[PDB]
This record gives C-alpha cells, structure tokens and sequence, in this order.
C-alpha cells in the first residue's frame, strides 16, 4: 500500500499498544493520592496504571485513569455530603510536549528533547486537562445526599471527577514518563551527510482509525535539513505508514528522496547536458493531497549518444521525462525523439519500474537491494512531413525503438542504484562513484544510515529499532521492531 | 442563521435562551472541528425535585468551546424545513455519534467561578443541547 | 463544412428565391377581386401574385400579398365609412400540407403527394390564415374625410386586411401552387434497391438564416425505407445543408449509409469472422444526438489472415474498430493486436481517412470517386512479458507494424469502394462483387442512383435536378441546380 | 400564477389580470408559443369623448401568441421585483422578437361581435406584450 508523510520529511509510527505496555512495565503511575482542604470538597483513593485509550486525535491524547478505593466529601450550599466508589475509569484529554532533555548534549550542535505529558497551560481555550464525560465500569458507587438527587448518581460522579481533576492539576508531573527522545540537529551545514534525515524540528501525533487502538499509533513527525514546521504541516499519520508486516514504521519523504538524492545526481548521467535542465515539482495524480515528480523543465531537451538510422547519423534526445513514486515502485517514463533529415520524426514514450527490498551483502549485513520489474513498456508514434516512403519509415522506427528499449532501462538502472547510493552513504558527492562500482554482493551495510535517520529518534528511553523490512511505498518505508532493553 | 434558540430541561436544572456559534480555526486536531459557543442571552436554573427554582445564573456572554469528529459533515441533509433549535429531550439520553466533547464550558469563568457544581451542570447542559442536533453545525462558518 | 439531417433520413433544400421565382413565373397576371354584401363591410381591389417573405419558421410560412387600387366600405354600429389605399402589402402566415396528387400514379405501389398551401383548418388554435400586423409601405391611404395614415387610424387598415381575408377564405384558388411532388413508397420491403433513399414519409420546413430571404430555404424532409415520422423529428434544416458551391442541396443520413450499406457489407472483408460481430450505434457524452459509429460489439474480436514473424505463425486480431463520418471524411480507426507466444504483445491503433467527390467515367458519365487522404497514422503499444531478447522483440514489432500499415488501408479502401458501390448500384448483395471489380474508369453512372433518390422528389411540377457536387459532410451531400422546363 | 396588464390607447382601453403558460408544440422549433388566459378585466372602446361606447368583459378569454426564442437571452435582474404587462400610452415600441398573435380569442367570447373586436384585441395583446417579453422568462 502506498503511503505518504503528509508533507513532513520523516515519520516514525509506533502502535499505541507498544507504548502502553512500556508504561505498565515502568509503572510511572503514582499509587495513592489525596486532596486535602479543597474549597469545593476533598477526596482520596488509589490509581491503577494510566494508559492511552481511544478518542484522541493529532495533539490530543485520551488517558484512561483507573481509580479504586475512592472516597470524597462534597462541600456546598446545594450539593453536600460524603461518598465514593470501589472502582472507576476516569477519562481525561491532555496534550504532550517536547521539552529540553537533561543532561544536555555535549555537542552543542545537537539538542536532545523529550516527549512528555504537558502539565500546564495558560491558554483557557487549551486546558492542560479536560475531563471527559464517560461513566464506565463504575462499581460500588455510594453517596449520602443531604437534600436533592433526582438526577442520578452520574451527577455526583462528575463532581468527584472534578475533585480528582483538582489533584491532577497539581500532580500530573508525578507521571513523568518519557515517550521518546529526539536529537535536534541545529546548525546543519557544509559537508554533513544524510542532512535530509537529520531532524531540525519535531512534533507528534496520535492517530486512530476504526478499528481502534489495536490499529492506533503514536507518531513522531520531523522536518529535516534545517526546515521548520508550518501551517503546511498537520498532526496526522497516514493509515498505511506502518508496513503490514512490521510492528513499527519509519518513513522518509519521497520529496526528499527526489530533491536531495536524485535531482543532484541525474545530471551526471548526461555530461552532454548543461546540468540545469531538471526540476522537482508537485504535479501528479491522483489520490491524497499531492505527489512529487522529477522532470525536465519546460522547453529543455537532453541530447543522447548518436545512432545510425537508415543510413544517417542521428542524435536522439529526451523531450520529456517523469520520475515518480507509485505503489511499490520507482517509475521512470522517458520520451525520446529522433528526427530523420528526410523529414520524419520518431517519438517513443518508454516506462520502466523498480522495486526496493531488504537484502544482505556477503558479510551478512543488512542492506538495500533493488530490481527492475519486467521489461520496458513502450508507445511509439511518428510524424511524416517529408512524405517519406513507408519502407524507410518502418526501418527508421525500428532503429529508434531499439535505442529506446536499450537506453531507458539503462537510465532507470542508474537512478535505482543512485537512490540506494544516497540512502546507504548519505553523501551526494559520492553517489556517481557508488553507481559506477555498484555490486549487490558488496553493497555497504544500512546501519550507518540508520544511525543518522531512524535512530535519531529513541523510544522509551532506550529502545533499539530492529529493522526487518524495506520498501518504496511513495516515501521510503522502513519496517521494524522496537527492542526494549531487557532490564 | 447566526443565532439559534436553545432549550435544556432535566429534573434538577433547565435553561433556555439563544446562542451564537462559530467554527474555530485550529491545527492540532485535523479530524475534528472546534466550535465556539457564545451565549447571547439566557438563564441556567437549578431546581429541586418538585420544580422550585433554587438558584439561577445569567448565561449572557458566557463563552464555551466544543469539538466533534468531522464525520458530522457527511450528515444529510442541510435543508431548511424549518427553524433549527438546539433542544434536548428531557430524560432521553442520546448516543454520541461524533465523539462530541466540551473543551471549556466557560472560558472567562463567568459562572464557574462559583465552583465545580456550576461547571458540571454547564458541561451537562452543553452536551445535551448539542447531541442529536449536529446537523445544525453544517451551516456554521 | 459538416452538416446534418437532424435525424431525418433524407433532406432536399432549395433557396426561397428559386421557389418565389417559379411562383411568379406561373402567375404573372394580376387578379381583380370583390367582396359584396359582407356582414362587416365590403371591398374591392387587385392582387398581384403572393410571394414567400421572411418571418416564418418550420411549418409556418409568411406570405406577402401586394394589393393595389383597393376600396372598402366598413359597416358597424361602432365604425362606419368608405376608404381605401393605392398600394399595400398584406402579410399573412400559413402552413403548407402534403395532399394526394391527381391523377394518381399508375403504379399502385406509390402515392404521389403534392406540397400546397393549407387553405383551411378546423382547429381554432391553428388558424389557416393569420393576418400579420404589418403596415408596410402603404400608399394613398384614405378613410372618409381622413386622407392621412396616422397611429389613431391604423386600426382602419387592420380592418381592411380582415375584409381582404374574408375574400381569401372564400376564394381558395388564390393560393394555388404545387411547391413539389413526392413519391411516397407505401409498401417498401427488403427486396427493393435503394430502400434507404426512397421516401415512405414526408414533411417540410422553412428555414431562415439571419432573417435574410436570400439565404433562406424551403426543405423537403423524408423518412425512407418504410420508416415514418416521430417526436424525434423536427421541422428544421441545417444552415449548411446546401453546399456553398451549389444552388440546391440533397442529404442522405450517414446513419443510413452506415446501417444500410456498410454494416451488411463489412463481414465479407473477414473470412474468419462469424458474421455477427458488428453494430451501428449512436455515441455521445452525457446525452445523444446525431453521431453514429460502426464498431465491434463489446467482447467481440475478429481474427485475421496469419502472418509469419520471427519464426512464428501468428494470428493478428482486431479488438476494436471505429468507422464513422466526420467533416469531409469517411474515417477508419482499427486496432490490431498480435501476440508472440514467447511473450511479446503488439497493439497498433491505425487511422485512415477518405474523401469523396464528383467525377466521370470513361463514357463521360457523372459518377462518385474517392481518395485516401495522406498516409495511415499509427500508434504502436508494446510489452515484453517473457523477457524476450532485444532483436526478437524489435523484429516482431517491426513485422506487426508492417502488417497494420498495409492491412488497415486495405480495409479502408474496401469501405470507401463499398460505400460508393451501395450508392451507385443500390443492391447490398451486389456490393462485394462491386468492390472486387471496381475501377475509376469503369464505375457506373450515378443517374440510376439519382432516379431513386433526389428524383423521388420533383420541384415545381417538372424541374430537373442537375448534379454538380458530391461530398461527404457528415451525411452524403449532393449539390445541384434546379432546371425549369420550357427554358 | 398571475400578472396584471394595463392597456391604454386613445380610442381603446383595458385593465385586468392574465395567466400565461407555455404551449408545447412541434411545428416551429425557433419560436415559443404562449397561452394567455384572462383572469380579470374589461375592454373599453371609446370615442374622443372618452365615454364608454362599449364595454366587454375579458373574463376567460383565451389568446395564443408566439415569439422568437431569442428572447431567452434577456437578463431579468428583477428590479424593482414587481412585473406587470403595461403598454406605454401612445408610443409604438419595437418588435425585437417577431412577436405575433396566432389567435386573439380562441372561443370567440368577444370576437363573435365582429371584425372590430378582433382588431382591437389583436392590437391590445401586442401592446401589453411588446417590451415586456422579459416577463415571459419565468413562465413554464
């Protein structure tokens, strides 16, 4: 399934279950609590472990806060008395926040930030804590009312939850779980490798789909390469971000793959050209918001190596091309044109397709491999303003066809290997040499590129990402399992 | 319409008046719409079991913030037949199809300064006049 | 310029000036009239012959009736007096009607009907003679003491006109004229040649262009082959029914060309066909009008003569085809497909175009000729699913291109010559023999064809149609001059 | 479903209300036919003395007219949003759409009285209609 980063550079999606399980393991939830000397009443009870539950979106996180052995006193001129319950599940809505990590980084070029619950807010339209009106699994409720209670026990319970909220307002910090930690590379410049995967701005998002929680995720969203966030960015994860095959998913935007790897590399295929003929734009079909393609600028053409055709030396040229990401594939469409001096033009529109996958070199190290999918698909037509005879036209179109069927796969192979080059070595300058000497048996390990991409984000304090999947699915998509340090 | 009639009735409280609604621009919850409700005029009454008014609160200029899932946009049909009210059905609890919730019942705390009691009742009142009437939100800009 | 029959089978259009001329020629003498003992008054004067004038549409015809030396005596409790005018044009609106021609034709298979002014009507919502309020170029008006024509006494003139109408209603011979005479073939069946150009139902239309009488026309509209009229048919003529080159025009619906000439003929081009693969349908976007196409039924294919390519006996097949009439052309699009068992697919979309024109045979007799316009236009789609070697792929696609570039023009020639054949010989069953032995020099005279088409309608009692133009402009379009007898 | 008409002339006068409706027809494809039915009104024939020489009730008279479908180009922009069929007294206006009367009085409720009635009715219909063809744009 094709996925998308939704205009972010990098996306790291972990199922909510994994996050909750980590919380229950580390037991950051406070045990006993008590509100003393409150104006509107007081209360006490015990918490069971807090957990993320469904109903959130983007910034907004729903927490299930199970409470037991609860009692409360309500103080008021109207509602007044003592009560409690044996068990209840309080639901609140909160936000999370990225805060400076401590101890800081020694490298002052890197700022470590932690993802933790936001404990306070001075914007009334954005309360730190919102009590949700849900009255689920309440057991052993009791209350002694000095006057009125025709409206149910639900009303008293809502009051209780607000007392619990008062305590929470002063004690949320007691829940200091670090969801993840992110290395912000401020100051990226000069000879930096993998700049398109080093985060320079980070935010998060809760995403749920119906069927819930089991399929819901918490996402780390990064802008990289010195880029920052904007209204252009939404706090959302695509439903297909995590490979169906894997626990967690990491995405590198197809836009970055194209602008930062292929666009600087593609001129080196044509020392004939000037080198300024290519561009990455936003125009392609169909679903989603928008897609990215690498094409010739309007008006430009690229001369190719000469061919012999029906007795004449001709220079084929690229009249139009599109490099783009679709489904599982890197796709290349090249329109080559050849003009015979007799007054006939050949036009071939040739499409090649490439898949990526997780592989290993001969030292058993994980790497990225590729393969061409089938053979070129071609469309050929012609224009005959010279009134050239059929026999010449047919022979001419044979020669130009043969050129397209040879040239365009060679072009696609260069691009495919070029892209692996960029991903594996992270330096644009070194890609041509990588392509020239590429060999799947000997291709470098992906580990260094992982250190500079995915491992720039650390979940649950010390998790290690165990890669088990690589594919192109619009953006480069990594599949893997978080290894919790056994301890 | 800009302003809407609202009516709320339950055993121990009731309220009526008119409200202005507006969509609130936001970038934190892409799948939800935020709405700001401003009370143009109205009173909140607390009553006892036999209907006697125990307390009343002027709602005028109270400001509330709510949110619901954008699934409500698929509601049909925004036809005018005829006058739309935000009214609840007394003692008839309804399903919450679009995960409607209250973000803040009284932003400037005009009434909830009085305490939790007012917050809780105002919260209940807001859900009760909105639920089932979400098709009314279609026309709010 | 492409025209249309607007859902009629045939259309015969003649300029109004030509019709008015025959009318005037046949009625050069003025006619004195008088109305005595009228209930509402009496009158007297002199007519010159009526003429068709502008302002009519469809069934509705405007006549201009010039009146001179008019006198009238008006009677009534309300208005009363003597008056008259030296000259005025009475304008009326009438309809025309087809009526049985007498004597009846000897052939009992044909009902001769005449187009004549409808003199009487028993429907109050459709009066036979409508007076139009036109006080154009009235000279010498007077009434009692008033010798000027003012707005205040314009009603006197309207009164005059309705006294004149009273005379007209009682003296129907004033309107005598046979516009044209049509051979209604009452009992048409399969066994007859040219069934598609023999009228079985006829109606008329007055069409005026920009209110200019010199560019306006009267048309005879026919359904042929045993069809009759319906709501589908309107009393309208296309602006471009008559060739710019010619005085008068005759159209044959391309629907009938396709349904009745080519559709029964086309299976004889294909020995491996089962015979039931082809259809003529009306195509369009959102809503359907007048565009017809001869095509393959959905799911059908035609196997063709086997070819030898790269060591394989292969069977080309047609998976799609379109035959239709556009502008000046009969157009053929044919999609041919060939599969190499090793796993190469070839698909050619090939298009050919044909013009038709007036010509002569060896005997100097008028006939219809055609010419292919330019070379076939071809688009070749290819796929290599067996990862076949380059040389085989290229050689194979060259063979299948060669095949399409010769087969498809052959098919186009078949159709053009077939179409001419049906037009010239009128018997569908004889068309395959006509194609096989066709020769420009030897092609039969169009005269028999005309006798069964245009000459089924005779204008002005005995006009002869002199053909001077033939083309396809959507419908088959004939241009010629009406020759009046007695020169 | 009604319109008010006012017809004023030196020797002839008329006021009342009419109901118009499009008549389906298949004989004149470039023209629209309208059936006009007189709901209320009177037709006054007068002298220069301005008195009532004759007074005809227009009640239930049915008229039929046609005009060139070009009138459909007209942009109404209802203003001032009240539309009547009023002639401009003693000022013969243009006939932009070759409007014409097919039958002034179909059942001859009035025209049975002679030619003068036909003449007056025909003149009256053209007078209330011409200039006001924009009103027809809303008649189904």
């Amino acid at each position: 399934m094709q996925t998308t980063t939704l205009n972010w550079d990098t996306v790291y999606a972990v199922p909510i279950n994994i996050v909750n399980e980590a919380i229950k393991l580390k037991h950051p939830t406070p045990e006993n609590f008590e509100l003393l000397n409150g104006k509107y009443g007081n209360c006490s009870g015990s918490f069971e472990e807090w957990q993320i539950t469904n109903g959130g979106d983007g910034s907004n996180i729903r927490l299930k806060i199970p409470i037991k052995n609860f009692k409360a006193t309500i103080i008021g001129n109207r509602l007044n008395g003592k009560g409690g319950f044996a068990f209840a599940n309080l639901e609140v809505q909160v936000k999370l926040k990225y805060l400076p990590h401590f101890p800081q980084s020694k490298n002052k070029d890197i700022e470590l930030v932690d993802l933790k619950i936001r404990t306070q807010s001075d914007n009334p339209e954005d309360p730190a804590i919102i009590v949700i009106s849900s009255y689920k699994n309440i057991q052993g409720f009791y209350f002694e009312d000095e006057y009125k209670l025709t409206e149910d026990d639900e009303f008293v319970v809502s009051y209780f939850y607000r007392l619990i909220k008062e305590w929470l307002e002063k004690n949320l910090h007691f829940f200091n779980y670090i969801f993840n930690t992110v290395n912000l590379n401020l100051y990226i410049s000069d000879k930096e490798k993998w700049e398109w995967t080093k985060p320079s701005y980070v935010d998060y998002a809760y995403s749920e789909i119906e069927g819930d929680l089991s399929r819901s995720a918490l996402g780390v969203l990064c802008m990289t390469g010195g880029r920052t966030g904007s209204k252009n960015q939404q706090q959302k994860i695509d439903p297909y971000a995590i490979p169906a095959a894997s626990q967690s998913g990491f995405l590198i935007s197809e836009e970055r793959l194209l602008r930062n790897i292929l666009l600087p590399t593609i001129p080196k295929k044509f020392p004939k050209s000037k080198g300024d003929e290519f561009e990455v734009i936003n125009e392609s079909s169909q679903g989603g918001g928008y897609s990215y393609i690498l094409k010739l600028k309007k008006g430009k053409k690229i001369d190719l190596e000469n061919i012999q055709a029906v007795g004449y030396t001709c220079t084929p040229y690229i009249q139009e091309m599109k490099i783009y990401l679709l489904g599982s594939y890197l796709k290349l469409e090249t329109t080559t044109r050849v003009d015979l001096p007799l007054g006939v033009a050949s036009i071939c529109e040739t499409t090649c397709e490439y898949k990526f996958k997780l592989s290993t070199n001969n030292k058993g190290e994980q790497t990225i491999a590729y393969e061409q999918i089938g053979s070129p698909v071609n469309i050929q037509y012609s224009e005959n303003t010279g009134n050239v005879g059929l026999n010449i036209v047919v022979s001419f179109l044979s020669a130009t066809l043969s050129f397209a069927l040879t040239f365009v796969p060679g072009f696609g192979t260069f691009l495919a290997v070029g892209l692996i080059g960029g991903c594996l070595i992270g330096s644009v300058a070194l890609i041509p040499t990588f392509i020239e000497s590429y060999n799947s048996d000997t291709a470098p390990s992906i580990d260094l590129s992982l250190e500079n991409s995915v491992s720039e984000i650390t979940w649950n304090s010390s998790d290690v990402f165990n890669l088990d999947y690589v594919a192109l699915a619009g953006p480069l998509q990594l599949g893997g399992t978080l290894q919790v340090q056994n301890s | 319409k800009q302003a809407f009639v609202f009516e709320f009735d339950e055993n121990l409280s009731s309220s009526s008046g008119s409200i202005h609604l507006e969509k609130v621009k936001q970038n934190c919850s892409p799948n939800y719409d935020y709405f700001k409700i401003t009370f143009i005029d109205g009173y909140l009454y607390i009553k006892n079991k036999s209907g006697v008014i125990l307390d009343k609160y002027d709602l005028k200029n109270v400001i509330s913030l709510v949110a619901l899932k954008r699934d409500y946009l698929s509601l049909s049909l925004s036809n005018n037949k005829q006058i739309k009210k935000f009214k609840n059905i007394k003692n008839k609890h309804l399903k919450n199809k679009f995960n409607l919730y209250v973000i803040n019942e009284d932003i400037e705390k005009r009434i909830t300064k009085n305490g939790i009691l007012e917050e809780v009742i105002l919260n209940k009142m807001l859900l009760s006049i909105l639920l089932g009437n979400e098709e009314n939100l279609l026309q709010i800009s």
